[PDB]
């Protein structure tokens, strides 16, 4: 059967996946708002502040990643290894990202 | 079966110019296919390199820097073929050259290659 | 040496996109406990958890469409069919699911 | 160097489209909340209320618009009369965005 | 039958240049509500210096769409302008977004 | 199925002029399509160079800054043919010239190219 063109099917994907992430980085943002707003006095600013800044500062990258990801095009061999390097690292950040988020969990539902 | 079709290796005087082919046949193709072909040296006392790269319907290409400006691959995709033009041949690119191609995941190799001495 | 294998390249996003999307379930899941020890006490707790509800929902089969992108192999030419659809509607569904994310936002605040 | 992928460009686009349609919805959602939450005894309440209501239907019908124009490959000419189709849709539905947007400015002025 | 795709380029740089339009009435209405609240609140400073960064980002693109609408998509000698132009545009857009994300949270 | 017809090579000297020409038949064109052919040129020991492009149907045209204003590409869409005039021809002109068609973003270039200057 006639295929589809990987190319715009990774493309596709890397388009929800900076959806996904927006959505992820406008729930943090305002985590983030929700704690500087009660300060210090709070039991776990500190950490809780640092974990959602850089939640934030890696979502923020992984955006970026996933716009060089969209702009090359993965049926180009000579891009093959700037791809599979900017893939690798995109899903490593994300990675990251999902810990920190449960670190994030951890502490807020308290 | 699948089957490469691999011809023009030869004895050249350094600085000639060579133009490999290769006729693959035995799988359906079609343009936004992600197909390449390709084609790698092995020589004694060094690790097998892959030489050029291209995606044939798109006509994106890869080159290794060694041979990069000096050789160029073309597809020719109504006959499925791929070419291999080579300039400037140096001694170091003495060596046996294979076809590769490469059908979504599955990967195909020469028969026999074909030699080119400097 | 060899290309990019794209059934590991679209395998690699699928997980991404999963890894995302557990990261706004678990802030969602989050603000739906924060709002539900409030409760009818806020101006906006129906509409607030209707729209998180909804979210959940919503990123749980997007969830679920993610496991069958990484189940079907991207190398197998049959498969296009189902894999071309269901990315379009996973597609969808994310953007669904960030309208409601941006509405959860504007009402929390 | 070679020419512009027509269909990498229009994708490029509906997506630039669509983060600034994403962005207004944030604006607009924002705005229709702290309309709200203001309640009937403001001036303007229920034109503003429904002006910002309908931008906000328009705007995501336009996404899902934005959504299956990049379904369709502007390489080929098989697709080209719903890519043309679809895309004078969504550009007539975000003349008529601006206008609503307009319309709320004037009376959000006030 | 196929269509003018500078046609089809330009009228959809025509949609994005209305929605920032849109969204660059908007923010401006905002930040006219913000700075009648003054130094009182207490995200004052930040949620200017957001708005205000949005503004500039937001009059940039819309300026990079003007001369994505004058070149033409089929002219072969400014395909190096127009994609140049067009992954810019797509660099902002995204800083646009992320900015007026923080405008929100701390609306 | 896809074909460029490729004429008018030469070997002329420093001063001179010579006319490519490049057929291309399989496709259908249009008044309006993201047609575009071209012509580039490859030499040993200098790297692949675009001499010219033009799209058929608009017109427009691009050249290298070496080529601007001495050369002219143009396109009959009648006979879906591309015509490049190169006047003043001098001896770092001396390559081998291929035409090129993009067309539905895919590429077909000519199967082989000519060497134009002596």
């Amino acid at each position: 059967n006639r295929p589809i063109n990987v190319n715009h099917y990774a493309n596709k994907q890397s388009a929800a996946e900076s959806m996904l992430d927006i959505a992820l980085l406008m729930a943090n943002a305002s985590q983030l708002k929700a704690v500087v707003e009660q300060g210090n006095d709070f039991a776990f600013f500190v950490p809780l502040v640092v974990l959602i800044s850089i939640s934030l500062v890696l979502q923020i990258g992984v955006g970026v990643l996933l716009i060089f990801l969209v702009k090359y095009d993965l049926n180009n061999p000579a891009k093959h290894a700037k791809l599979d390097f900017l893939n690798n690292l995109a899903t490593g950040l994300v990675f990251i990202i999902v810990v920190v988020n449960i670190f994030i969990t951890a502490f807020g539902v308290q | 079966e699948v089957q490469l079709v691999e011809s023009g290796g030869g004895l050249v005087q350094p600085g000639g110019s060579l133009r490999l082919s290769c006729a693959a046949s035995g799988f359906n193709v079609y343009s936004s296919s992600y197909y390449y072909v390709g084609w790698v040296r092995r020589a004694p006392g060094k690790g097998e390199e892959l030489v050029a790269r291209i995606s044939p319907s798109y006509g994106y290409t890869y080159y290794a820097d060694s041979v990069k400006g000096r050789f160029t691959i073309s597809a020719d995709t109504s006959k499925n073929t791929a070419y291999l033009q080579m300039n400037s041949l140096r001694a170091e690119d003495t060596a046996v050259y294979y076809c590769e191609v490469y059908i979504f995941g599955q990967y195909f190799e020469s028969g026999q290659g074909t030699l080119v001495t400097v």
